[PDB]
């Protein structure tokens, strides 16, 4: 697809202004919960490497791990949703503007289609 | 222990590809496959030709 | 669990199929129709291709 | 508890390793006789007589009376083929060829 | 018994002979059946009457599920997935019903063979003929479809059979 | 003794709570696919006087 | 209503109660053999009644009581054929079994596992009844394999003896060779007649081809120890004498002749299979009598006599006289 | 489907927060509860499927496999309790974690509605098994065994992935429902031939197909008892399930592409069976018997008829239960004798009579004694093969005889005869072992009463 | 058991793969570490890319 050269694109914008017309991901998004789970696993591994009681060594450190992962994951999800929206928008616009490349197929019914039959013997 | 080891695990390191072993392996491992393939293929070709000519009498042959 | 599996309700619809077949056989024997028909779909709705060979 | 050198090895080519193999299988060097050095991986293993376990002495005090085996003695490559529940090679009152001719 | 339809499972009138003893010796079979009646049939009947009255104290019903007719595969577009789903389900239900029809005819045939005795070869001609017709129709409909059978494959098989029949009819007419 | 055997047997609630949460999760998924509820040609039905949806 | 069916099913059912009680307290006492013997005598007396009913009138029955499963157009159900053969063979088998159990109460008195031995005998009797009263090929196969397993277990009764285990495995091997033909016949009948039920097989086979009948003949030769597959019967004398008298003498080894008798409507329409059966029976009876003429073990003499009698039964089958073969059985 | 997945996931924290002496009890109890919950999947329809969501669906082909998978976990825990006595708490928890992760991956794999999802979980099942084999295996060959079990598998499955993505670029979907409803014939072409081979070989190598089966004896004889149980009972059936699913897009090429494999199976089942006649290791014998049964399943799937599919499903379930029981019996001998050689411990019926009864029942079930579901599957497959070609009976018949022989051979060598004189450490059987055998064998004889549950979607 | 399963089926797929991969590894990794030969090879590949892909 290569939307790097897409016209009207700001060189270093993480989320453009037009991205604000899309619904934001919910705070209970399953992907956000998975990001928080990744942060929790990072905290547990940090406890294990430093040779501390894994489950209950640093609660502030684990909370910061989870919170940072959730924050970055929320913004990443917003950007990903925006990029897929752009892809679909361009696809539909291109199909609309080139009708001779996407003709409407003349609908046919299985009663008037001759399909070959292969017996299983 | 020596008996079980010789029967199981000492086989391959003492294997040497020789005309006798090569010929016996080829025969015993390839000949049966092609023999059975020929037999079954001939049988199924005969049955298919009989079905196409319609002279097989498959009456009551409902389950396959 | 074995008792639960034994008393599983008939979602596979065996007795339903039996009743339907009974009614169909009754109707077709009553009106002289030849029980099961050789064609699954009636040919009136199939448009075969003309060969003209 | 068996050492690495106590396991079956490759076909013995020199009389010294021949004698070494014979001692490993608890037998005399004159009685030791490996399988021919063909392709199949018999290797160092000794080729014992093809007699069945049924023709061994039933009045001897074997350590394993049912198998008629002694602890430590070399086991025939095909012991599971001759276990008194399977093919035996005991001499018969009538010769094999005569029996085959008469039955056929 | 009213538990099944007598027309779907027909039976002959069941004419049985009358006892015509020829000697004065009492046969043991009659006495054995009388003692069997007294010792077995009465208590079983009483238990059944108790259970039946208990069932009559609590009467409730269940129903046969009726299915609407939907368009079949012969009027579905090439890629219209919803219509093909409905048609496939309907075709599968019809396949099950046809299997049960064949089962009913086979039961008729087996009962005839047992009932007729030594003259089953002549007295079970009708059941054999009915089974022959139903078996031929079922074989034409559903044979050789494979394990991955579907309504589309059945339609293809029917279309090929109709093409062959049309060609044969045209060849015979133009003979 | 309560508040002492809990510290050893609180573990036995994890799997049943997971089961209840899984059932609840399954119910949520069902709501999303209601696009054809009471719209199939086979089960198309008129609603009862006090019925809002045919199934849940 | 019509006590025939109730009586016929009750005989087979009450044959099974001591098997259920084999885990109760009676099994751990010394009254269990008498329990089994009394049960068998009661079953014989009960089974004497449907025989009287058939003798008076000619009562014949099919009882398809439990529906097992349905593979599309093929319905498999638990069905019993209470015909002349069943109602005549059940009393004879029960009478012989009662005599053999009374004999074993004296013969195996010093055996530590006499309860187990009696239990094994009852299990064989149950499997043989299942074989004899079956109406479809699957139930008949169940009985066919059950009697073979019981034969394996009872031949190798003294499991510390190598020869007993060898003889048991030999019996299994030969009967498996026969099982090949049994499975061939089942596959052929399912593929062509669309049934394992006997009624449909008789209806749809007015001129039976060679393949299913040859499979049936192979199974009969395997289980009745005909000349090709004969030695396992003399080898089976490793078991205790009551086992040799019950299974390998009069009741279990006539199962192949019974299978050929059950399929006699299809057998009379084939002349090649009849000739094959005739020749097999004749060579079997001659060879086994010739072998018996010089034997020194008395049990071996009687076993070879049994084999020759079975060959004579197969000769009778070959000349299209199945009821005579049943009478000889 | 999450009502089964979530508790299986909750097994992990429950295991890790458990007391040091209560891991086995809690794991066994909650695994049994999960099995009871999964029993509800058996209520299937004659119609399409139980399509829970866009991601997971259940069928009467998937339901018995799921029930077997959930039932095998408590048995594996019971079997592993013994030989893991002297192991540290953390490593025991890691072992239980590996078993739970394997169960989770299998559960998801059977119910996945997408071919790519199925591939990912089908490969994810490899890592726990490899760790179990190469970490808690006993002999030094385990490392080599693990390597084989890995690379064979991967050598088959890397082409499949390629084919899969190729298919999704042509049809536009890999969802199984759409794939079934939009199926199109495969024309006879070299490209189509290689696509067929790519779609088939990954499932062939895991059955395993004869000639590609060299990894299985190594892996099964070198694995710990739980690893052997899960490998023989469930992991072999993944190839059968995959071939049953994927053959819908391979027609009518299968009509002639199946010939090399069919032969390789029909002859192969003979060879492996004969191999069982001359074997000095119990586990090796049981593994080769597994190869023979799976060759029969391969024939059933390649024949592609309703009776073939019913027989293949029934045989898969029956073989899983039977092979797991046989491996457990062999291990209960090994933990007493520490040898794994058939002719060392002899005449065990005299010393352990109830275990001898368990041996007899397991041998009878492996021998396919009617009316066991083993024989039901075998007979349905044999009838379908006879319809395919009447000559097949010969090979099939031969296999039957041979099978009985080696089965009874294994029963006679270990249980009958005279006891070995110098072996004086054979203790009475524990309640745990007897309960393990009972929990293996009772479901089989119960299932013979309702065979429709294990006959698949074509019943 | 011996000829097919333990020898030839082992010879065909796994052992041949191991032998070929090990020989190729020895071929590739057995380099003396002299920049002489490395840069001569670099010159050869530069000429090949110049005179083969255009
Ligand atoms: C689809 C997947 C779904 C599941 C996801 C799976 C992954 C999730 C977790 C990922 C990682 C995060 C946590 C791991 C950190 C490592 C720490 C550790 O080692 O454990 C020690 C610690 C216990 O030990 P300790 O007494 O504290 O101190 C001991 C020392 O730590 C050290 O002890 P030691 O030194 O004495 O012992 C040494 C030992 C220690 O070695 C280790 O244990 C290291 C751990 C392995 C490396 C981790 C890899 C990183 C993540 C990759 C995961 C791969 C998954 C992909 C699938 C492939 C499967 C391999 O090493 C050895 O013995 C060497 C032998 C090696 C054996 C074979 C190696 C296999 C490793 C593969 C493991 C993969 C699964 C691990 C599951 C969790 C394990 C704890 O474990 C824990 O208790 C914590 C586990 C998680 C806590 C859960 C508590 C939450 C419960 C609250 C309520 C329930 C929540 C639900 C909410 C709703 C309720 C209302
Ligand atoms: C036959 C009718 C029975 C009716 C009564 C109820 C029977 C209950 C059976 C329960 C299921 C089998 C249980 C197996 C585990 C045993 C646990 C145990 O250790 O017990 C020790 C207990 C105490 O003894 P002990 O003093 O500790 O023993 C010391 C030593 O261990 C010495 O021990 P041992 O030497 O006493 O060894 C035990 C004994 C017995 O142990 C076993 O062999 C058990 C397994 C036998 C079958 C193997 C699989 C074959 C395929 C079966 C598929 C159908 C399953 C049906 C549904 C089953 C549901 C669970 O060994 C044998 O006698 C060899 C059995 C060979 C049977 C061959 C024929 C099989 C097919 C028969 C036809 C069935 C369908 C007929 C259809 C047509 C007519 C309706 O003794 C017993 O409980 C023995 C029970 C008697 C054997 C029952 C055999 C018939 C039942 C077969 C399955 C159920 C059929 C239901 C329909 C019947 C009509
Ligand atoms: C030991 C000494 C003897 C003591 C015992 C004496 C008593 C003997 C009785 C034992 C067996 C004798 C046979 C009697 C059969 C009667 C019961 C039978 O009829 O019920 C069957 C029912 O059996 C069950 O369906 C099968 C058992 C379920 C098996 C599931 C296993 C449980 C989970 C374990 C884990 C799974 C592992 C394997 C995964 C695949 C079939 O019933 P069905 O005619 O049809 O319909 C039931 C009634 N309806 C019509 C209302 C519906
Ligand atoms: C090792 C343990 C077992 C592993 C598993 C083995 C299973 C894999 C076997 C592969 C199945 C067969 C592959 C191709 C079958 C197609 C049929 C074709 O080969 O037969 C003839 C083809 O003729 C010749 O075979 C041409 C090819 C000859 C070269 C192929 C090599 C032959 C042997 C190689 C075996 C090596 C296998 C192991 C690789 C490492 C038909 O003639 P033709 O009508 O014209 O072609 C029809 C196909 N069309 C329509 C696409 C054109
Ligand atoms: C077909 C069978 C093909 C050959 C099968 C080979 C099987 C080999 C593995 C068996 C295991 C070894 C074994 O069983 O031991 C041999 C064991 C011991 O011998 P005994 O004399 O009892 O010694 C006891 C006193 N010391 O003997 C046996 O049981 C082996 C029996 C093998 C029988 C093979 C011959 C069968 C030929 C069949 C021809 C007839 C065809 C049908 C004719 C009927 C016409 C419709
Ligand atoms: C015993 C003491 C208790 C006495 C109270 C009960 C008295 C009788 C009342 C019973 C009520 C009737 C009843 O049992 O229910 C019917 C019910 C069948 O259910 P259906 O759905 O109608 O048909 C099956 C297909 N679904 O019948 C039964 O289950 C009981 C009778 C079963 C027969 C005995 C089975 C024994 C053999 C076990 C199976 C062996 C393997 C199968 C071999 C197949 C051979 C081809
Ligand atoms: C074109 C390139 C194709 C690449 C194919 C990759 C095959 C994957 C396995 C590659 C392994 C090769 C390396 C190797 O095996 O070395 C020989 C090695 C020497 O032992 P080391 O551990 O290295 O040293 C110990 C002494 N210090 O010998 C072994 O251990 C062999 C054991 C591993 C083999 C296991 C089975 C692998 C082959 C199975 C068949 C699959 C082949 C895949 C390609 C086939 C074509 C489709
Ligand atoms: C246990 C070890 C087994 C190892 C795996 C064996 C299976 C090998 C299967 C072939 C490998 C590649 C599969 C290709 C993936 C499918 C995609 C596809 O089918 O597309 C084909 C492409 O097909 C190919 O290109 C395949 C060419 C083969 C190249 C790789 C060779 C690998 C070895 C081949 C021989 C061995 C195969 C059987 C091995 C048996 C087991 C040992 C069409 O391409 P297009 O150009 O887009 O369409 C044509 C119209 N323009």
């Amino acid at each position: 697809t290569m939307m790097s050269g897409r016209p009207g694109r700001v060189p270093l914008q993480f989320l453009p202004n037009e991205a604000r017309s899309l619904p934001p991901p919910k705070l209970t998004d399953p992907r956000l919960v998975y990001m928080g789970f990744l942060g929790y696993c990072s905290g547990l591994i940090d406890n294990a490497i430093r040779r501390r009681p894994v489950v209950s060594a640093g609660l502030h450190r684990q909370l910061l791990y989870v919170t940072s992962f959730v924050f970055f994951g929320y913004y990443l999800l917003k950007r990903q949703d925006y990029m897929y929206a752009l892809r679909d928008h361009d696809m539909f616009a291109y199909v609309k503007s080139h009708p001779e490349d996407f003709p409407e197929k003349d609908k046919k019914t299985y009663g008037e289609i001759l399909e070959e039959f292969h017996p299983v013997r | 222990i020596r008996w079980t080891y010789a029967r199981s695990a000492n086989i391959y390191p003492n294997f040497r590809p020789t005309p006798k072993t090569s010929l016996l392996g080829a025969l015993f491992g390839i000949g049966p496959l092609f023999f059975w393939y020929y037999v079954f293929k001939t049988d199924r070709d005969k049955k298919e030709k009989l079905i196409q000519e319609g002279k097989l009498d498959q009456t009551f042959n409902i389950s396959y | 669990g074995s008792t639960f599996v034994a008393y599983l309700p008939d979602y596979r619809m065996q007795e339903w199929a039996r009743r339907e077949a009974e009614r169909l056989v009754k109707y077709r024997e009553a009106n002289g129709l030849p029980l099961m028909e050789s064609n699954c779909f009636d040919p009136n709705k199939i448009q075969l291709p003309e060969d003209e060979d | 508890h068996v050492t690495k050198d106590m396991f079956p090895g490759p076909y013995p080519k020199t009389p010294e390793e021949r004698a070494a193999a014979a001692k490993k299988y608890n037998m005399r060097v004159e009685d030791y006789e490996p399988y021919p050095d063909d392709g199949m991986g018999y290797g160092d293993y000794p080729k014992l007589p093809d007699r069945s376990q049924q023709e061994r002495d039933p009045w001897y005090d074997w350590d394993h009376p049912d198998l008629r085996l002694n602890w430590g003695e070399p086991i025939h490559w095909d012991l599971d083929m001759y276990i008194r529940n399977r093919v035996d090679t005991s001499p018969t009152p009538v010769s094999w060829n005569t029996m085959c001719k008469h039955l056929f | 018994p009213d538990s099944w339809d007598k027309d779907v499972y027909p039976e002959p009138p069941r004419r049985t002979p009358a006892p015509a003893p020829q000697t004065s010796l009492p046969n043991p079979v009659t006495y054995l059946t009388k003692i069997f009646d007294l010792l077995v049939d009465r208590p079983v009947t009483l238990a059944r009457e108790f259970i039946e009255q208990q069932h009559a104290k609590n009467r409730y019903y269940y129903y046969h599920r009726e299915f609407r007719r939907v368009p079949d595969i012969t009027e579905c577009e090439e890629k219209d997935i919803l219509c093909m789903f409905e048609a496939e389900m309907q075709w599968r239900r019809d396949y099950k019903v046809d299997q049960e029809i064949v089962n009913i005819i086979q039961e008729r045939l087996k009962a005839c063979q047992q009932r007729e005795g030594e003259s089953y070869r002549q007295n079970c001609a009708k059941e054999l003929e009915q089974f022959t017709q139903v078996s031929k129709a079922f074989q034409d409909r559903y044979s050789d479809l494979g394990a991955h059978y579907s309504a589309r494959k059945c339609l293809a098989k029917q279309k090929q059979r109709m093409l062959a029949e049309r060609k044969a009819a045209k060849e015979a007419a133009a003979a | 003794n309560v508040l002492q055997i809990v510290r050893d047997h609180w573990v036995h609630i994890l799997v049943p709570v997971g089961f209840v949460f899984g059932c609840y999760l399954d119910r949520r998924s069902d709501e999303k696919l209601t696009a054809f509820r009471n719209k199939s040609l086979l089960f198309k039905r008129e609603l009862r006087p006090n019925e809002e949806v045919t199934w849940k | 209503m019509n006590p025939f069916a109730s009586l016929t099913l009750t005989t087979l059912t009450i044959l099974t109660i001591p098997i259920m009680m084999s885990n109760s307290n009676i099994y751990k006492t010394n009254l269990y053999p008498n329990y089994v013997k009394t049960t068998v005598s009661y079953a014989f007396t009960l089974s004497l009644v449907p025989l009287l009913m058939f003798m008076h009138t000619g009562q014949e029955m099919i009882i398809s009581n439990w529906h097992w499963m349905t593979l599309q157009t093929v319905e498999l159900s638990l069905s019993f054929k209470m015909d002349y053969f069943s109602v005549m063979f059940i009393p004879v088998a029960l009478f012989v079994t009662w005599s053999i159990m009374e004999f074993s109460m004296w013969y195996m008195h010093s055996d530590p596992f006499i309860n187990r031995f009696f239990k094994y005998l009852l299990l064989f009797l149950i499997t043989m009844m299942i074989l004899v009263t079956a109406n479809n090929l699957f139930q008949l196969f169940i009985g066919w394999e059950g009697v073979g397993i019981m034969s394996f277990l009872l031949i190798g009764w003294w499991h510390g003896r190598t020869d007993a285990n060898t003889a048991a495995l030999q019996a299994i091997l030969y009967n498996r060779i026969g099982d090949i033909g049994f499975v061939l016949s089942m596959a052929w009948f399912l593929t062509h007649s669309n049934a394992w039920d006997l009624q449909q097989i008789f209806m749809l086979n007015n001129e039976c081809p060679n393949m299913p009948l040859i499979g049936l003949l192979l199974a009969a030769a395997g289980k009745s120890a005909q000349f090709g597959l004969h030695p396992w019967l003399p080898s089976a004398m490793e078991g205790p004498t009551p086992v040799s008298a019950l299974l390998h003498s009069s009741t279990m080894v006539v199962a192949g002749v019974f299978l050929l008798i059950r399929f006699y409507p299809l057998m009379e329409t084939n002349k090649l299979v009849q000739t094959m059966t005739l020749c097999l029976g004749a060579i079997t009876t001659l060879f086994t009598a010739l072998c018996a003429i010089t034997q020194n073990d008395i049990k071996k003499i009687v076993a070879f006599s049994t084999s020759s009698q079975l060959g004579l039964m197969m000769v009778t089958i070959g000349i299209n006289q199945p009821h005579l073969a049943f009478l000889h059985i | 489907m999450l009502k089964i997945i979530i508790p299986t996931t909750m097994l992990l924290p429950m295991t890790w927060m458990s007391k040091h002496n209560m891991i086995w009890i809690n794991a066994t109890v909650h695994s049994l509860l999960i099995s009871l919950i999964s029993l509800s999947l058996l209520n299937q329809l004659g119609e399409n499927s139980l399509n829970f969501s866009l991601t997971f669906f259940s069928d009467s082909l998937s339901a018995p496999l799921l029930v077997l998978t959930t039932w095998l976990l408590p048995l594996m825990l019971m079997a592993s309790q013994s030989h893991l006595s002297k192991e540290t708490t953390t490593r025991k928890k890691l072992y239980i974690t590996m078993l739970i992760l394997l169960q989770l991956f299998l559960i998801m794999t059977f119910t996945a509605t997408e071919l790519i999802l199925f591939y990912i979980l089908f490969e994810a099942t490899l890592v726990p098994t490899l760790i179990i084999i190469t970490r808690w295996g006993n002999q030094t060959e385990r490392l080599n065994a693990g390597l084989y079990f890995l690379f064979y598998t991967l050598a088959g499955s890397l082409p499949l992935l390629v084919a899969l993505v190729y298919i999704q670029n042509t049809t536009g979907s890999l969802n199984f429902l759409i794939i079934h409803y939009w199926s199109h014939p495969l024309s006879n072409s070299w490209s189509n031939i290689f696509m067929w081979l790519a779609c088939i070989m990954a499932f062939m190598v895991k059955m395993p197909l004869y000639g590609l089966h060299l990894w299985l004896p190594k892996a099964h004889v070198e694995a710990p008892i739980a690893g052997s149980m899960v490998l023989a009972a469930v992991l072999l059936k993944l190839g059968g399930y995959g071939m049953m699913r994927i053959t819908t897009i391979l027609n009518p090429l299968t009509n002639y592409m199946a010939y090399p494999f069919l032969m390789l199976s029909m002859w192969g089942m003979i060879m492996t069976s004969s191999i069982c006649l001359r074997q000095t290791d119990l586990k090796s014998l049981i593994a080769y018997s597994s190869v023979s049964h799976m060759a029969l399943v391969i024939v059933a799937i390649m024949i592609q008829t309703p009776w073939s599919f019913m027989g293949a499903t029934a045989l898969m379930i029956a073989h899983g239960l039977t092979s797991s029981m046989l491996f457990c019996l062999a291990n209960t001998n090994y933990e007493r004798v520490h040898s794994r050689t058939m002719i060392l411990a002899r005449g065990l019926q005299t010393l352990l009579p109830l275990m001898a009864t368990w041996w007899l029942v397991a041998s009878l079930t492996n021998l396919a004694l009617p009316p066991s579901i083993n024989l039901i599957g075998e007979l349905f497959i044999i009838t379908a093969s006879f319809s395919w070609s009447n000559i097949t009976i010969i090979l099939m018949g031969m296999n039957m005889m041979i099978t009985a022989l080696y089965s009874l051979y294994m029963l006679i060598t270990t249980q009958r005869g005279k006891y070995t004189h110098h072996i004086n450490n054979i203790k009475p059987s524990f309640t745990r072992e007897n309960a393990l055998m009972a929990l293996h064998i009772l479901p089989l004889l119960l299932l013979t009463l309702n065979p429709k549950m294990i006959l698949g979607p074509l019943y | 058991s011996s000829l097919l399963d333990l020898i030839w089926l082992e010879t065909i797929l796994p052992k041949t793969t191991s032998f070929i991969q090990m020989k190729m590894s020895i071929m590739v990794s057995n380099q003396k570490g002299l920049i002489k030969l490395y840069f001569l090879s670099f010159l050869i590949t530069i000429m090949i890319s110049m005179t083969l892909f255009n």
